[PDB]
């Protein structure tokens, strides 16, 4: 219970004195005792996963696999903690294991769906899900239903020029999402998969209206947040949009999260903060610098700011110095992303028509390095004549 | 004219499933 | 429009320096997303509130759905359709004082709005960005609900 | 010096934006001690460490887009910083002044790390390659290529021989420096190692990844040594103690962590900083830390001996 | 296994005794309110659209 309430040390204090005393409380009936030091046991790996005291952690699993070898969760948290790492082969094969165990188990299914889906493996992916609601044990499964619409819905993210491949994929993402919100009111991503499907499909009026509505029964689905925060860049309410993105990356992540920090530069750069546009970008691609379409951004963020700079010539030297320099280096950045860009992120026209514009930029910028001396020797004129002017008095 | 360019993001209208819940069990 | 602002805010305390009035109490509220800060005194009698409670608050000029701007005057006679029909509580006042972290030398970069409900005060304290509607002396609802979870 | 780990000494609101990097060098020609910071907002502020305190000396302008690392040489008066423009700059640490700029092309300059020696200075590229720049001669002298992708980290054993390098696609890679060999190409992380260190004793290397896993290997046979755990977010800094028995650690998750090498265990996790804490630095006796973050502040811990 | 599948009713000993309330459906479901309601009235507008009316 204090872990559920987030009391890691308390729960970390009571699991020990649990287990300490079931020693002595396993003197009555070794195998009761033994059944509850399982369930202690498990629920202080699994704080120690969120106490990130990982050889605890594994330990404690390999203890309960070590005593009763048959439980599934062991191997799930096994596999969640290399997922943890990273490591989506190791998760797998963890994973695989309790599917190895229990055929039907939906959650080892799901896992491996998981690393299918964040490798873009949609087909393999939707094997998972499909093998699910089939059993009678799990036919009920709305997660493995709305996983299938999480399936189509995740194949409209991918550019695909025929519309029709995509919009057949729409209705069937919407019609599990229609039938889902039938059947369970509460079903907070059945709601959102509708939204979801009406803003692929362009409705984003009553897209955001439903996302509004499926944020007011709770506030840490961030998607929910993202979702509403997109609405409000497109419907130009930019303030608002980076004020979500802004908050949802002090609540939600640990971490810069790219994917919000580029959504938040979006809004920002429609927002007006330039400024803090540009330091977005800058650390965003301190975080990601392998990424080619932050570097773009990074890029792109140089050159609109150098833009107003060099169109009034009421800019300084400084200005005009660092506005040549960060141009130079945007163009230097999209002629080198013309040679070492990702060709998968990005389309290859974007970074060659950015290119010219910095680089006729640049040759305007030059003659602004002189035109900017002048205007700091402007002043000194009224700065002498007052002097003299004090001196009458 | 060349259509203006914003900042490069693929759109993304996500319904993501929740993490799988492991929570601690009560006896 | 007409929907100077808008966020979600949860009672952190009632009249801790006392209840001083009887069918009114202090609340010190905060919201979830824009971080705004909440001191708003409510007719505890007609709508009681306990600590904790989260409600939707959503400062507007108006009660029209369209953003009309209406002219401060009550009348039981009102056929168009209003805001206040799918909220729970509203009140209405003028903004008698704003207040920031102003100085000679630069502009606040936060806004401390007061408004007073015909004697009900009411503090919303947040950013110079957020209080963009928010103009001194101006009429506005409060469109407040209570979520119910 | 405390008996436990604590604050020290504490520098607020000193830069407009998030300091990324942060040294600690010994000036072998006065016998006194610097400490050198770098931020977003292009400055490299100088604060000299003095009586346990930090005298804000010099504030060095000149990058243009931010300033990713600084170290300070433990055998000259110079403190070296790098930027995302991948320009390395050196300052003069007795005037305060700039001492040359090294346009260096737009990916090869990143994280920084002086020799022990300090006569040479290291820096991560994107294209997996480590430049080592000389200080006086001011220009790219050798490359070191790991063939991997991006080199997020980079740090110089004690004893000069060795060069660590943590590329994003998690791969370790140590190299003689006299050679500018490739010596050895560790698995790593299965995820980007932001940070890596060596023991004083040269025996032992710390990395740091976006796993919150921290990793040991060996540096003479790259046998894997030991896996550390604890930080509740991404590795950003490790630095290694000068006494041999421990090392200091930090993360994006606000917190930066000590590690005892013999137990293998957090002696102590500091909460100081506000924000991701970007840089961890221990002094040239190991008695004191100091880090920075995106809080925009410059701290000092002082350490057990 | 021979050996490790007379356990697997030791494991349902444990599981029985065990017990957890956010599952894979309920993780799905809102802590109180109803969606169903509003969103069919959403979906009377939107249908119609799809059936080009």
């Amino acid at each position: 219970l204090h872990f559920r309430l987030g009391n890691l040390g308390e729960a970390k204090k009571y699991f020990l004195a649990s287990l300490d005393r079931a020693k002595a409380e396993a003197e009555h009936d070794e195998h009761y005792y033994n059944a509850i030091s399982v369930t202690t046991s498990y629920n202080l790996a699994r704080l120690y996963e969120a106490m990130c005291e990982f050889h605890e952690a594994e330990k404690l699993y390999k203890n309960i696999l070590r005593e009763h070898p048959n439980y599934v969760d062991c191997y799930l948290r096994l596999g969640a903690m290399a997922r943890d790492k990273g490591n989506f082969y190791e998760a797998s094969d963890w994973f695989k294991e309790a599917l190895q165990i229990n055929q039907d188990h939906p959650d080892a299914w799901s896992l491996i769906g998981n690393l299918h889906l964040a490798k873009q493996e949609w087909g393999p992916g939707q094997k998972k899900f499909e093998r699910i609601l089939k059993q009678p044990s799990t036919q009920s499964d709305t997660y493995s239903m709305l996983a299938l619409g999480n399936v189509w819905l995740q194949t409209l993210h991918q550019p695909t020029r025929d519309r029709e491949k995509e919009k057949r994929h729409q209705d069937r993402a919407l019609a599990i999402y229609k039938q889902v919100l039938r059947n369970d009111a509460k079903n907070l991503y059945a709601a959102n998969g509708i939204g979801a499907v009406l803003a692929h499909k362009g409705y984003f009026r009553e897209a955001r209206d439903v996302f509004a509505q499926v944020r007011e029964a709770t506030a840490d689905i961030s998607d929910v947040w993202l979702n509403l925060a997109h609405i409000y860049v497109e419907q130009k309410q930019y303030i608002s949009a980076v004020q979500m993105y802004e908050n949802c990356l002090r609540k939600f992540y640990k971490h810069q999260n790219t994917e919000v920090v580029l959504y938040l530069a979006r809004a920002l750069f429609k927002c007006g903060k330039l400024q803090e546009c540009k330091q977005t970008l800058l650390k965003a691609r301190h975080v990601a610098p392998s990424d080619t379409v932050l570097m773009f951004n990074v890029a792109l963020v140089l050159q609109r700011l150098a833009t107003s700079v060099l169109k009034d010539e009421k800019s300084n030297l400084k200005e005009v110095l660092n506005a040549v320099k960060e141009l130079e280096l945007a163009h230097r950045y999209f002629s080198y992303l013309s040679k070492v860009g990702d060709k998968m992120r990005f389309d290859l026209a974007l970074a060659a028509t950015e290119a010219r514009q910095c680089s006729d930029l640049l040759s305007q910028a030059q003659y602004h390095v002189a035109r900017a001396r002048k205007q700091d020797e402007e002043e000194r004129e009224l700065r002498a004549k007052q002097e003299q002017e004090k001196e009458l008095l | 004219l060349p259509e203006r360019s914003g900042v490069v993001c693929r759109v993304k209208y996500c319904n993501s499933l929740p993490d799988i819940p492991f929570d601690p069990k009560f006896i | 429009a007409g929907i100077l602002f808008e966020d979600i805010f949860d009672v952190k305390d009632i009249d801790p320096e006392g209840k001083k009035f009887d069918r009114v109490s202090r609340l010190h509220c905060e919201s979830e997303s824009f971080k705004m800060d909440l001191i708003l005194d409510v007719n505890i009698q007609i709508y009681p509130v306990d600590l904790g409670d989260k409600f939707r608050l959503v400062i507007a000029s108006t009660l029209y759905e369209d953003g009309t701007l209406d002219d401060g005057e009550y009348n039981p006679t009102d056929d168009r359709p209003s805001r206040a029909d799918q909220f729970e509580y509203v009140m209405y006042g003028k903004v008698y004082r704003i207040e920031g972290d102003e100085t000679s030398t630069e502009a606040a970069t936060r806004l401390s709005a007061y408004v007073s409900y015909g004697g009900l005060l009411m503090r919303l304290q947040g950013d110079a960005n957020n209080l963009h509607g928010f103009e001194v002396d101006s009429r506005v609802y409060l469109l407040m609900k209570k979520l119910a979870f | 010096m405390t008996n436990q780990y604590g604050i020290l000494f504490k520098q607020e609101q000193a830069h407009d934006d998030a300091i990324w990097s942060v040294a600690w060098g010994t000036n072998k020609k006065e016998n006194s001690e610097t400490v050198v910071t770098g931020s977003l907002d292009d400055l490299v502020k100088v604060w000299k460490w003095r009586d346990e305190r930090l005298d804000l000396q010099w504030s060095l302008e000149g990058h243009q887009l931010g300033v990713v690392s600084v170290d300070i040489s433990h055998t000259l008066p110079i403190a070296a910083s790098s930027s995302l423009d991948a320009h390395i700059r050196l300052w003069d640490l007795e005037n305060g002044k700039q001492i040359k700029s090294i346009d260096a092309g737009p990916v090869d300059a990143w994280t920084l790390a002086f020799s022990p020696d300090s006569q040479y200075l290291a820096t991560g590229t994107h294209v997996g390659k480590v430049n080592i720049f000389g200080v006086e001669s001011g220009k790219k002298e050798y490359s070191l290529d790991t063939r991997g992708k991006f080199i997020l980290s980079i740090a110089y054993s004690p004893d000069g021989k060795y060069l660590a390098s943590g590329a994003i696609d998690g791969i370790i890679n140590i190299f003689d420096i006299a050679t500018g060999k490739l010596l050895h190409t560790l698995e790593g992380h299965a995820m980007p190692i932001r940070s890596l260190t060596f023991s004083p004793d040269s025996q032992l290397l710390v990395t740091a990844s976006d796993d919150g896993y921290i990793k040991i290997y060996d540096v003479q046979h790259a046998n894997l040594a030991g896996t550390l755990s604890g930080h509740a977010s991404w590795v950003l800094n490790v630095a290694f103690c000068p006494d041999d028995t421990h090392f200091v650690s930090s993360s994006s998750d606000k917190s930066v962590k000590v590690w005892d090498v013999g137990t293998r265990t957090c002696v102590h996790t500091f909460f100081d900083h506000q924000d991701q804490v970007w840089g961890v630095k221990y002094n040239g006796n190991g008695s004191k830390i100091v880090s920075v973050g995106d809080d925009q502040e410059i701290h000092i811990y002082d350490c057990p001996i | 296994r021979s050996f490790v599948d007379a356990e697997v009713d030791v494991t349902r000993d444990i599981v029985s005794r065990e017990r957890v309330w956010r599952t894979r459906t309920t993780i799905l479901q809102s802590t109180g309110k109803n969606f169903s309601k509003n969103i069919f009235a959403i979906l009377q507008s939107v249908k119609a659209r799809e059936e080009g009316r």
